[PDB]
């Protein structure tokens, strides 16, 4: 559930990023990769991750497992939204997301 | 006022069904397809009816939807069409645009076939219903209607968007009519004063499908909860220090131009039409000359306002 | 020659579905969506594939097979199309128009995405294959194509019938490309002589989508089994003779006489029917196009006129300020 | 399996005729009745009726009841195809109709 | 003034050639098509030259022709063009638009490619000319341009109109663009004060092609001799009472319309399209917009000058 | 087979036309316009006849003709259209595309305008004839046609190439329609299978228009005689030697690169040549005629801005009077 | 030379009338067919004849003849401007054209 | 008729290569010459001459002179053709070129 280790997680952006990126690096920083993880996820193009977007990145199949009940789903962007997000607008900035 | 976007009352592409078929936190029944970019709740088949509603129910008092959605026909004659409740209870099937009669809430009803024959089709018809009431289907409701309006929302180029704002006990409907791309591009159509509804209910959408055939596409559907900015709380002692906001931003935003810079030097590193260009700067052209209209309309206005004021001197 | 109408391997309305939901003698797959009066085999979604095939197999050697279809989309583009085939196993799903590849039969494209650049889609293809060779999706089909025949067969005002023939090993393609309510107006498109195709198969017909959309409706799907022309056995004994024929067949006008004449004057008797006209239901894409721009042109001409009203009011002002002086 | 008493029914075609016709007069001859049975189920225009009809015809949808599964329909399609229809068309006209 | 029409010195449709392959009273000569509703001065083959000039002289002293005229090209670049010329006598030939260099006159030129450069093509210039100068055909006689005016003339939907007027040794040049078919709807493009022209002349038009090609049509061309208001002799005593006048004309009318009706009844006795009429309505609703928003700046001068006069009290 | 290349029978640019106006080997009649790149053999006035055929006679009894032509309107109808002959006289003037009724010999026939109210047009139909059946104008040949083809050759970027090959008694029709600048991009259009034509006759082209109006332009027109594959005499004795062969192509390539070296510093050191593009002289009509649209919005804006400059100038006015009174 | 025998033509009209109209009549007046002979000759679609209507009018081949000379034309036009025309307008309307 | 004087002059083909080429620098080699000869009337681009360009280099509109009869120009290309070609290809090669 947007643990600290997912999100710094070297192969999974590659993975993301191929196709649209011809560019494999050897090796980024997390900061690095948080960021591209970050930019990767907003699929609306505004810079401002919801639960929505949490939860496409969450439960996408990738490449067989079963698929994450809702209230699980629930219970953790529900977390997310109250640990990380303190303007209340129900959106999770960059700045909101420097936490972890 | 603030909003607040309730992603559990909500849902948009490009992602929109997940691997099991079904859109997450709702529900869907009868003819609806959800797809991966779109929900189209009725085909254009004969007969088809269909509904997506929220599995859980809404607890504020105040709140705002913004549903894109698109209407489109064979013809020049439109199916039953399309409608956006917030009601007590799921009612997932029915007679009235695919979903239940005999409702408890407010439900705005987009009307593309006149029943009544007073050729004042395709409309935009609010009615609430306390929950014992008969919708007039052969005659839109005219008489149950707390308002109406009166726009074309079938086979435009852009998508329809419509706004629904509940806010002190006032419902307002905003329609942008589709002919321009802007998000934010709100026209009024309706609004009704003083009026009751239900304080927990289901979000729903549905649309019904009769001896004509429209498709009937949603695009997205956003929930805001809003609050009043003196009901506003002050959270304070929780952010981070604006220095290190700003240290934060500066880099996110150089980043985010080294990520254009790879992206353009590994798109061209790697390996629209005529008409459809034109066509846009058409409407693009038509937009612009409407924009500066309602301009010269505003200082208008401020002429006039300036002349009463040196007249009441 | 001879042509039987063979049900077992047809479907039609305005009953297509029963209560089940599901053709009769027909097996449905993918998000092909079965209704009373048309199979949509394709929706107008993004990539949707579906097929509609024979539960039984066929063994004439001779047949005929008529579609009505419609093949409509929002843009001037399709997306995959269409696809008739006499295979000899069932495709169910695949990359090849909705339906498996390295298939052994015929099969009739109706491709109206240019996929190779040419720019000479929408085309019908006629396609066959041993069970082997592959099809190429990005070409089109085009070194494997037996007969092309550039049709364009999108956004027309009335279905598209088309009549595939197999008789004496010649498969013949004649297309009604829908422009007239005639349904006995077939056009030559396409014709291969000397095929040979599986003495036993699936009848089946398949839809797909791609990038774009369009839907792709199948209305009905008739296939007639042909006889030699003189190898018919006649076998007059069934028949019992003339006289009953004709004692019969002028009381059946007579009822339909008496029938027409009972009916006239209910239809008139109730008024409450109403009817709905048919150019209203057509439109071409460049048309809509242009209508949808002069339907933009209302907003312009209504600021005007709240803007004629303003200044006709600040007029009046004005003026009457101007006597309030004097 | 198009029994005589099945053709030879007031109620069954007093529900078909009822909205497209508004003369309920009183009992009808049998031979008007066949005619009203043979015209009421080609859905077509063709004077002919054929497989797809007669599965029409059988499996109604009439105000339950099971569904007739589709080998017993197919014997009784073959089976009324093979008795009545004789000049091996496909179809059954009213001259082949008549003689059952 | 008043404007008596010169038939001698005019050429119109649908009947503008005759049987001899001429048209009457004028005289074409280079690769000039006369046709029986247009003459194609020069069509769309390189390096094409054509010139249509009068048999006689003009004799009057100020005067106005109407020309009709469409240049339809291939691509969005255009060929030498069009010239109409009021010369002394008749070129023909010659690399001056189709006709001869060192005329004593003057020529309106429609020059469609920008020899010079300076991306003001395609456009209309005036140059006169005493007789003894070399026109600059790579810089589009910029520097002996009387006037200048810049309009776009090719390719419009309807035929583009000119009004060239010589009045009181003033010449007026004012054109209708081409995307209105009324016949009246010139606006202002150049015009030349005090300029002297010969007091007897030809009246031609003439066009060139050159590495492109653009097809170069004259419907028409009506010139009609002005006099003035004050210089108008009346003659009386020669037309017949006015009430025999409304004698005749009232039973004229009534016989038009009986023309009318006799027309309507054997069409119909004796036995456009989509898109096109589409396209005809958007560029009506267009030119509703440009004669409502001229009026609306009728309406603001009006109200302008109104709250001077009350400002000078 | 073998191709040979028949000089008299052919014409090119882009010296098409002699110091006389007239193409040589051919002759030319009604309102055709020989230039010296192209034949204008109908311009796109109303009621335009033309026609160019072969001065001289052809004994080919297996040919190749290779014809490059534009069709081009300015609506999206063209008129009466195109046709190529080879007959055995010269038609000259007559009401089918330009020529005489009654022909004997072959004809393919480039329709662009719908005769009959099919909407199948424009296409290409091959028509034989003997000497007495006539042509329906007004049906488009349709019950004449031999082999019909549906292809759209009006307003294409490129010139429209078309190849008729009469080999072994069949007439081989292949269309490369003109999207491409590539010349050997021929697809197949239509074929007729043992056709009988004159022994000897007349190769010719002509073009007609009627209420509307098309460009007919012929810029190439090449005739090749084709030999029998294995009846082709080798004979050896006129060549020399592979040793002069080899001493010769390769001077022949020296000198093309030294010229190409030799050009390329002088193409640069006068730099006052000037190109042009080659996308701006192709538009679709429906692409014009939305850019018109869009070109009569600027009028709009233009009354606008003086409105705006207008309204602001009687505001300023307005303002300073309020200055003056205080 | 637009001779008053030449307007009074009921068989001249009646052939420019065929086609456009199917309404062949017996015997009209001399004032009718005079107007029919005004209304047809005005191609523009104004109620004004002019000098370029009277030369399409005069010398058009119907149904071989010698073309009349330019001159003779000139002199024809030029004659019957002078005579009827009074408002010296260029254009020859029915009021003027009533004296003829 | 393509004499051996024709393609050896040089004031013809210094005429034609005015503009194109601004090289005049002496007197040229008789290979190099013939070599600017077969390529200056090839204007096409296939390094083949045939008739139609044979054509074109024969009848000059070089700076009067009566034009040369068809049946002339005839039987003068139809001699080269002859004489010059072997492969019967109907086109002229420089190998088929510089035997003449
Ligand atoms: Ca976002
Ligand atoms: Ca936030
Ligand atoms: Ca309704
Ligand atoms: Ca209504
Ligand atoms: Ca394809
Ligand atoms: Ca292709
Ligand atoms: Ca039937
Ligand atoms: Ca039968
Ligand atoms: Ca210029
Ligand atoms: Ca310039
Ligand atoms: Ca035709
Ligand atoms: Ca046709
Ligand atoms: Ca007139
Ligand atoms: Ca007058
Ligand atoms: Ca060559
Ligand atoms: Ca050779
Ligand atoms: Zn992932
Ligand atoms: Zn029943
Ligand atoms: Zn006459
Ligand atoms: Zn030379």
């Amino acid at each position: 559930g947007l643990d600290k280790n997912t999100v710094h997680d070297q192969e999974h952006i590659m993975e993301h990023l191929e196709g649209v990126i011809n560019k494999p690096e050897a090796e980024m920083s997390p900061q690095e990769l948080q960021l591209h993880y970050f930019k990767m996820h907003d699929y609306d193009g505004n810079n401002l991750l919801d639960g929505l977007e949490l939860s496409t990145a969450i439960t996408h199949v990738h490449k067989q497992a079963p698929l994450m009940s809702e209230d699980e789903l629930i219970n953790i962007i529900d977390g997310v939204l109250r640990d990380d997000d303190k303007n209340n607008d129900g959106y999770i900035d960059y700045a909101e997301f420097a936490k972890s | 006022p603030h909003r607040r976007f309730e992603y559990k009352y909500s849902f948009k592409g490009p992602h929109l069904v997940q691997s099991d078929g079904t859109v997450p936190f709702w529900a869907h029944a009868g003819n609806a397809i959800p797809s991966s970019d779109q929900i189209r709740v009725a085909p254009s088949l004969k007969s088809q009816r269909g509904s997506v509603w929220t599995k859980t129910k809404a607890a504020f008092e105040n709140w705002e939807v913004e549903v894109t959605f698109r209407v489109t026909g064979r013809g020049r004659i439109g199916a039953d069409g399309l409608a956006i409740w917030y009601a007590e209870n799921q009612g997932l099937e029915g007679p009235v645009f695919g979903s239940a009669d005999l409702w408890n809430g407010v439900g705005i009803f987009f009307d593309s076939f006149d029943n009544d024959g007073k050729k004042n089709n395709p409309a935009i018809v609010i009615i609430g219903n306390n929950g014992q009431i008969h919708y007039d289907h052969q005659n839109d409701g005219a008489s149950q209607a707390l308002a109406s309006c009166q726009r074309d929302f079938r086979n435009k180029p852009y998508p329809v968007r419509a706004k629904i704002t509940y806010y002190q006990n006032t419902l307002t409907v905003m329609i942008n009519n589709g002919f321009t791309p802007d998000k934010n591009d709100y026209e009024f159509c309706a609004k009704v004063e003083n009026m009751i509804i239900p304080a927990q209910g289901h979000f729903g959408i549905s649309a019904a499908t009769g001896g004509l055939a429209d498709d009937h596409d949603v695009l997205s559907f956003l929930t805001f909860q809003l609050t009043e900015p003196g009901k506003e709380p002050p959270t304070p002692d929780k952010e981070i220090s604006e220095k290190e906001k700003e240290k934060y931003q500066e880099e996110f935003e150089h980043f985010q131009q080294e990520l254009d810079k790879k992206k353009e030097e590994f798109q061209k590193g790697h390996p629209e039409s005529v008409g459809d260009r034109e066509l846009r700067q058409v409407f693009e052209g038509q937009n612009r000359i409407h924009l500066e209209i309602k301009q010269l309309n505003r200082q208008l206005d401020m002429i006039l306002d300036e002349q009463r004021r040196y007249v009441s001197s």
